[PDB]
């Protein structure tokens, strides 16, 4: 869905 | 009700991992068990490295992240790293479980700055699924970097879980389950597959329902 990045 | 904790059996065993190579790094946090050190997927962006384990016994510095032994988590930003057998192991006191909807949890960070380490426990928030189940979601603010760092239940003090990946405005965040078994994965050799040179070449990655980018 939503986009998401890694941290 | 539940018990009263201290958390910082689990502070003492969050290690801080940079995986560098070429002037470029990845930093990211981990956990100590034995000889293996359980951390994120995303932290093998790049292969070819030098990884540096900072732990409260010492930093240590590995030889290439090719050659390294890895086992992954399947279809789970998770991944046990084998440690060469010269580095020391650390406790086995690590308690992990598969996450239980509706039970809170507490981010469990430790700060590696100040002169005199903080054992710093968040927030308490609840937990559900995402999807597939590649990914569950916690409502506690989490910084760049901070992935890898423990999800601990307050019911039972156990890892369910290390954070994984947040939204671009950092208003949902998402950690990564620890899956069913994963305690049997740790003390016997038979259930583990170990690889080598695994690195995550692409920029974009499709997991849990959701495109997860690396900045």
């Amino acid at each position: 869905t939503e986009n998401l990045y890694f941290q | 009700s539940h018990m009263p904790r201290d958390y910082t059996p689990i502070c003492d065993n969050i290690v801080k991992l940079t995986l560098t190579s070429d002037g470029k790094s990845i930093t990211l946090y981990g956990l100590q068990y034995g000889n293996y050190i359980i951390t994120n997927r995303h932290l093998f962006r790049l292969n070819n490295g030098t990884l540096t384990i900072e732990s409260k016994n010492g930093t240590y510095t590995i030889a290439d992240s090719k050659t390294l032994e890895v086992h992954l988590i399947e279809g789970k930003d998770l991944v046990i790293l084998k440690m060469p057998d010269s580095v020391p192991a650390a406790d086995t006191t690590l308690k992990f479980k598969k996450p239980v909807e509706n039970e809170e949890v507490v981010l469990v960070s430790r700060d590696f700055s100040t002169p005199e380490p903080k054992c710093l426990v968040s927030e308490s928030s609840k937990i559900t699924p995402d999807n597939d189940g590649t990914f569950w979601k916690h409502s506690i603010p989490t910084k760049d970097g901070e992935a890898g760092l423990p999800l601990v239940s307050t019911k039972d003090g156990t890892v369910v879980g290390l954070h994984s990946a947040s939204n671009f405005n950092n208003t949902n965040f998402y950690f990564t389950a620890i899956p069913e078994n994963f305690m049997e994965l740790l003390n016997d050799e038979s259930k583990r597959k170990w690889i080598k040179g695994w690195h995550l070449t692409s920029n974009s990655v499709e997991w849990g329902g959701h495109k997860v980018f690396m900045d």
